[PDB]
This record gives structure tokens, sequence and C-alpha cells, in this order.
């Protein structure tokens, strides 16, 4: 009774989902063919807090499948830029596969169904405290789908590589490899 | 002029967490052994993917009313 739903009526509803956290999504546009810009490609796409507003965003956005060589989406927890040197990437990692063909590949539910995994909080347990974000690279020759980790160090992490690989449907000959973002990160084969 | 649906969007409350006995017919809940075991019902909230699924052809408008032309000024060369 007092809860309408989006299922009852899609026009005048009044209680939302929640996620357990804000999410910002972000994009990385390929370098402008004007010459004039290839270092400023990052772009902050839009904050939201509800299961309904993730929807609104994914599908009024293009899908993976649609994008330009070189562009990413990047889907990251609120307050941590998608690069390696915020100070809460700084010292982790990703747990990351490369699909080898980009045609063989249902790229867009793959990328879908791993930010709301994300978003879900299925990657990992309450507390575990590692999950800073997902992000899906458009390359030339890939596509590459991975997890960025808050530490380096541990079952929690390798529990994380194994849900990736269950999320992204993989065989069990696929690996998912995990790797630190920065040389000495890395220098201090871990694979599911 | 914002859509009714994100009226909506925006006028309404959060859920206090995972519910189980709120949804209409034929519309599944968010499994509750997901979050059995959570201690923090108030803050983490863990949707199974078969759930999240069930809003793909929901919620479709826009997040904000010039969403799309905000977004081509901000990824355009």
């Amino acid at each position: 009774g007092p809860h309408m739903t989006v299922f009852h009526d899609k026009e005048n509803f009044n209680v939302k989902h929640p996620l357990s956290c804000r999410w910002t999504l972000w994009f990385t546009k390929p370098a402008s063919g004007k010459g004039d810009n290839w270092n400023d490609l990052l772009k902050k796409v839009i904050t939201f807090e509800s299961v309904e507003e993730f929807w609104g965003i994914y599908n009024n956005i293009a899908p993976v499948s649609e994008l330009a060589v070189k562009s990413d989406y990047h889907l990251f927890k609120e307050g941590v830029r998608p690069e390696w040197e915020d100070p809460q990437n700084k010292h982790g990692g990703k747990w990351a596969y490369q699909f080898k063909d980009k045609r063989s590949v249902n790229i867009d539910e793959l990328w879908l169904h791993t930010m709301l995994a994300a978003i879900g909080e299925t990657l990992e347990d309450e507390e575990d405290g590692e999950v800073m974000g997902v992000v899906v690279n458009v390359r030339k020759g890939f596509y590459r789908i991975g997890v960025w980790t808050r530490t380096t160090e541990k079952e929690i992490l390798m529990n994380i590589g194994r849900r990736l690989k269950e999320v992204l449907k993989l065989p069990p000959n696929e690996m998912v490899e995990f790797s630190g973002h920065t040389e000495a990160a890395q220098a201090g084969r871990m694979v599911v | 002029q914002p859509s009714a649906a994100l009226q909506s969007l925006r006028s309404a409350r959060f859920l206090p967490g995972i519910v189980q006995d709120i949804y209409p017919p034929g519309i599944k809940s968010p499994n509750p052994a997901l979050n059995e075991a959570v201690q923090k019902k108030g803050r983490i909230f863990k949707y199974d993917v078969q759930f999240l699924l069930q809003f793909q052809n929901v919620f479709t408008e826009k997040p904000s009313p010039d969403f799309d032309q905000q977004v081509k000024a901000l990824i355009g060369d």
C-alpha cells in the first residue's frame, strides 16, 4: 500500500531502490580529430544513488559496441577518480580480462552485468572494502573489462577475481589476471 | 521539462534496505539469502543481477531533462 514502486506505476511512483554508496559514471573519449586535445580525455558523466537512476542512465547512453576505438567507460564509487594517481587507487590494482576478439563477444551484456554486479554489491563481501570501480576499454584489437581494487594484498582479492570470471561467463581455461597499477606495486602470477 | 518518471524519481523516498514483500505479481524481490549475512542492513544492500535486470524496460527515461545535449557537449570534439 504505502509503497508504489516503478513496477506498480512507472510514471507515478514514490519509492526507489538505494545503492550501498553513490556511484559515478565516467567516459574517456578518443583524442580529438581537431588535433588540439590528446591530454584532456577523461569526462565525468553523472553520479547516481538508486537502481532506477542507473537504468535511466544506461538506457540513454551509447552501449560499448557503439563506442569509437580508444574509448572507455568507468563506473567508480563516488569520490574516487578512475585514475591510478587517485589516493584510493595508487596502492591498488585490478582484476582484468581481455576479450581477444571484439566480434565473438556480447560485450554490451558482459559490461552491463559487470556494472550490475558492482552496484548490486555481488563482487565482494561486506567490509571487504576492496572494489573501487569497474572499467571497460575499447581498443583496436580487443575489449578489456576490469575491477579496480584498493589494495594488492589474500582470499578477499581472489574471490573478487573468481566472481568477475563468473559474471563474464568465462570457461575454466580463460584466466582473469590481477596486476598492480604501479610498477612498484606490481613488483612487490595471480590468476583465476 | 522533466518526465513524469523523473519527477517521481526525484520526489521518491529510498526504501530502507532490501525489502521482500512490496512487489506486484510477476516481479521478484532481491534474493534474501544474499542479504541474510549482511550486518549493516541499513547501509549495505545486495541485489542479484536477475532482480536488477527487471528494471531494464521499466525505467527508460533520461536522468535529467537535458541529458542528451549535456553528454554530447561533454564528449564532442
